[PDB]
RNA sequence: GGUACCUAACCAGAAAGCCACGGCUAACUACGUGCCAGCAGCCGCGGUAAUACGUAGGUGGCAAGCGUUGUCCGGAAUUAUUGGGCGUAAAGGGCUCGCAGGCGGUUUCUUAAGUCUGAUGUGAAAGCCCCCGGCUCAACCGGGGAGGGUCAUUGGAAACU
RNA sequence: AUUAGCUAGUUGGUGAGGUAACGGCUCACCAAGGCGACGAUGCGUAGCCGACCUGAGAGGGUGAUCGGCCACACUGGGAC
């Protein structure tokens, strides 16, 4: 009798000024309906940070919910690689 | 090899093209042919029309058919395969078909195909709309074909290993 | 139109007669005795066309869906167009030989009361297909066109079973295209409407 | 609301029917969710063409039909089967 | 620089039918070495060798001849090149010179032929077309 | 050319007018612009009928109408006829034909408008010059 | 709406046209005409023998329609991924250093983002299409089925990226 | 791209109010972020879709009728 599950992603942060909040760039990838190669897009989003544990460079999970603020709709799962 | 004068010929007409040439006095108007010659049992092949006369270029069109004619398979009255000619800025491709879909094939090039005897090609024109280089652009396509019986031998191979 | 002056056109006795080309093959005209010029694939492929649209008198509306109406059929399209027009209603009744013409069979169906398997059917486009049954009921049962075409006891062809009196006219797996066109060149009409 | 009733379709004079379980709300052409087979009143004869199981699990649910389509499940026996359930 | 490894390969098969050497030299990478044994074992060489090296290794190929003048191999086309990766499913096999000819076709149960690829039903990556 | 050349320029493509600009366009009076119809026809107004000669080899003087139209331009159209009908204000109604050998006139006046009457004893091509059948 | 329909009675009686006719393109002659009147989508026709103008006859085209008109697609491989170019035909930046983006030698382990594949859910119906059946056939309408998703979840495959 | 810079309730946090409901949705406070060469902002343009037409297919054009949904009800604003 499980739920369903929610939109999931894992990424890669650019900034950490904004508070208990940053960005996460999701880099997924596909080909063109006219072409056929296959490019790289920038898709970024902002993630709830309730322990405030971010870096610069930060591979790191999001997990979506109830949109929080304004363009604030997920939230972070594992802090997954930190930077150097 | 070459093909012997030991056939059936049919050898209709395409076009005729008068050709000048400009001396002293004036123009000198001839005319130029060229002629389609074979049986419809897989012979085809022409030969230039050369003279100063209407008929008598019709004449020698036949001579170099009959020293230049060649030969091509006539598997299922189709061509085996799929191939895509191209000699000399006229490219003319080449596609089998089922046996229902006629000859659909450009002005000139209709009367080779028929001349042929195989009643089932598909091809499109892609260059050149002068004569003689889309006869050009049909023969040396139909040079390059294969028959399946003889690639089995040059693979040293099943025949029907390459259907199945 | 006048049924006879554009078979000449085609030099052909399209019904099958010695008549229509004795004293006059040139086709019509005043141009007809200066001797004709030979024509193109185009100058062909119409008269290959019209020696068999002629025929059945259709007009071109007509002509061009059943061509469409083969291409959905199996089989070679050639073969399969020379099929729907000799399952023609029109060509039934001029081949149960109660016709002198075609044109003769048009009023055959349209106003002459013939009935397949029920009511009547007063169409000269209709489809026949094997496993039906054509009979004309007493409002018109023997009258002079019938009187004289039953006298006229022409061949009956090996698709059909057809008695004089009994009327009755149904048929065999298909009419053969050896049988059908002596004169019709095939896979022309095609290599004409594929363009 | 949830009426399961007819569906016009068809030519100007011979009508066609389906029968159409939706809301009244959309039109007489409107949406829907799922259908059941066929009517035709056009023939003299039947071929009136019912599916006579899934409309059983709506009116589990409850979705109340016009008369005029209900009398066609009483001539299968689609409602003596659902009296029979509601009097299981 | 190089840019890819497989399309110089095969136009080097192609370079040398024009002029019909015996043999050859490739240096032989491990999917290099398994094109080479699907052209021995269906009909298009007389016999492929391997060669230990210390440097990298190379692959010789001595080609196929059977007859007066003709040649069996008469071209290679290289498709699936570095920038466009033609995935053909295992619905849409593409088979070649419809009868006659073979495409290599690398799946995930092997690199594979036309055949073997057809009858197993799972398709991939198509790295050459082969007349 | 290459691949990832192509992506991020595209194929621009060929971008071609019409057979005539000043039907493509049509007018509204209170919204004082310049709308964007497509219209085939349009009824048009003649201001000046001069007339004037073709442009080279032939050489045999053509009738060179001047029309405005509904839209608001002002736009040289050609008299087809054996003979012509107008005077200045009439109604012309405008189809779109090239006449090659005229300089800048490529709108003929249908002849058989509203207006013009079909042109004097004409029996052959009778659905052009607008001459109705003349007895059966 | 006594409407469809069916029954019987009546008469060749009610009823065909426009377009083309040098080459493209199937079909041509005779008069008129003399850079004028006029045709023209294309090449281009007429300063006295116009098969190209206009008329007549006669053909041919298609048909209750035919032409012209404006549109959009096609032929146009003439924006070319499938399906072009670049010495002189339209086209190599004057040449470099290079951030971003683009692409990757060889061997091996591993991973599964791409890829391959199953299963499940779904992409309503009408329409295209497969096949039947219904209307005097057709058109139309009906029955059943397929197809359509760079779809999502889930479970597999590991050569290549 | 012959539009390269654009936004201050903008973008963040906290609390408060408010909404059937999440929220700068509103307001106070505090912070300075956010959006961008994968083309923001701007401007001209236009209802979208199953589908229609065309093409051999890849594609291109159109989005009328019938079916889905949004928006609008002389023009504009509020509210029961």
């Amino acid at each position: 009798s499980e739920r369903n599950q929610r939109k999931v992603y894992q990424g890669r942060v650019v900034s950490d000024k904004m508070d208990k909040t940053i960005t996460v760039v999701v880099e997924t990838y596909k080909k063109h309906t006219l072409y056929g190669k296959r490019v790289k897009y920038s898709k970024k989003f902002k993630a709830h940070d309730e322990n405030n544990q971010a870096k610069i460079g930060d591979i790191v999970k999001i997990m979506e919910t109830r949109p929080l603020s304004a363009t604030k709709r997920f939230r972070l799962v594992e802090v997954v690689e930190e930077a150097v | 090899r070459i093909d012997p004068s030991k056939l059936e010929l049919e050898e209709r007409l395409v076009t005729v093209n008068r050709v000048a040439k400009v001396v002293k006095g004036g123009r000198r108007f001839r005319f130029a042919a060229l002629v389609v010659v074979g049986d419809k049992n897989g012979h085809v092949g022409f030969g230039t029309g050369k003279a100063q006369e209407v008929p008598e270029a019709i004449r020698k069109a036949v001579e170099d058919a009959k020293k230049n004619l060649i030969e091509v398979p006539m598997v299922g009255t189709t061509i085996p395969h799929e191939i895509i000619g191209r000699f000399g800025a006229g490219n003319i491709l080449l596609k089998p078909a089922s046996e229902g879909t006629g000859v659909i094939a450009g002005g000139p090039v209709r009367a080779v195909l028929e001349l042929a005897g195989v009643a089932d090609i598909l091809s499109k024109s892609l260059g050149s709309n002068t004569p003689i280089n889309m006869i050009r652009a049909t023969l040396q396509g139909l040079s390059e074909l294969k028959r399946a019986e003889d690639v089995a031998k040059l693979r040293g191979k099943s025949v029907e290993e390459l259907l199945g | 139109g006048p049924s006879w002056k554009l078979s000449r056109r085609l030099g052909i006795s399209l019904s099958g007669t010695g008549k229509e080309l004795e004293k006059r093959p040139y086709a019509p005209g005043p141009h007809g005795p200066g001797q004709r010029k030979k024509l193109s694939e185009y100058g062909l492929q119409l008269q290959e066309k019209q020696k068999l649209r002629h025929m059945y008198g259709v007009n071109e509306r007509q002509f061009r869906t059943l061509f469409d109406k083969a291409g959905k059929l199996a089989g070679k399209h050639g073969e399969n167009f020379m099929i729907l027009l000799d399952s023609r209603l029109d060509n039934v009744v001029y081949k149960l030989g109660l016709a002198r013409t075609r044109r003769q069979a048009r009023q055959l169906v349209n106003h002459g009361h013939i009935l397949v398997d029920g009511s009547r059917v007063d169409i000269p486009s209709y489809l026949v297909k094997p496993g039906q049954t054509i009979g004309v009921r007493e409002k018109s049962r023997n009258l002079s066109i019938i009187k004289e075409s039953v006298e006229v006891n022409n061949f009956v062809p090996e698709y059909l079973t057809f008695d004089a009196e009994k009327l009755e006219g149904t048929f065999t797996r298909l009419p053969e295209r050896s049988e059908l066109a002596p004169e019709i060149n095939e896979a022309l009409i095609v290599e004409f409407y594929s363009r | 609301a949830v009426k399961i009733r007819l569906k016009r379709m068809g030519a100007k004079k011979s009508p066609f029917y389906r029968i159409v379980v939706a809301d009244s709300r959309s039109p007489r052409d409107g949406r829907f969710i799922e259908t059941v087979g066929t009517y035709n009143p056009v023939a003299k004869p039947a071929e009136v063409k019912i599916d006579e199981e899934l409309a059983l699990k709506w009116l589990q649910t409850g979705a109340k039909p016009s008369d005029t389509v209900r009398n066609l499940f009483s001539s299968q026996g689609i409602m003596e089967k659902f009296h029979n359930a509601k009097q299981g | 620089v190089m840019t890819d490894p497989i399309a110089d390969m095969l136009t080097r098969i192609r370079n040398a039918n024009m002029v019909r050497h015996e043999k050859l030299e490739i240096p032989a990478s491990k999917l290099k070495r398994e094109i080479a044994e699907i052209l021995k074992r269906e009909g298009f060489i007389r016999d492929v060798e391997f060669v230990e090296d210390s440097k990298q290794g190379i692959i010789r190929v001595f080609l196929k001849y059977g007859q007066n003048n003709e040649r069996v191999i008469t071209g290679l086309k290289r498709i699936s090149k570095p920038g466009l990766r033609v995935y053909a499913k295992s619905n849409e096999v593409p088979r070649v010179l419809n009868g006659l000819g073979i495409a290599i076709i690398s799946t995930s149960q092997g690199v594979l032929t036309d055949k073997e690829a057809r009858a197993k039903q799972a398709g991939g990556e198509v790295l050459a077309y082969v007349w | 050319p290459t691949i990832n050349q192509l992506i991020r320029k595209g194929r621009v493509s060929k971008v071609e007018n019409s057979k005539s600009p000043a039907l493509n366009k049509g007018y509204n009076s209170f919204k004082k612009e310049h709308t964007n119809v497509s219209s085939p026809q349009k009824r048009g107004v003649c201001t000046r009928v001069g007339t004037m000669t073709p442009k080279k080899p032939n050489s045999a003087l053509r009738k060179y109408a001047r029309v405005r139209l509904t839209n608001g331009i002002e736009v040289t159209a050609y008299i087809p006829g054996i003979g012509h009908n107008l005077q200045e204000h009439s109604v012309v109604l405008i189809r779109g034909g090239r006449v090659k050998d005229l300089p800048g006139v490529r709108y003929h006046i249908v002849r058989g408008a509203l207006d013009t009457a079909g042109v004097e004893n004409r029996a052959q091509g009778r659905s052009k010059y607008g001459t109705k059948k003349p007895k059966a």
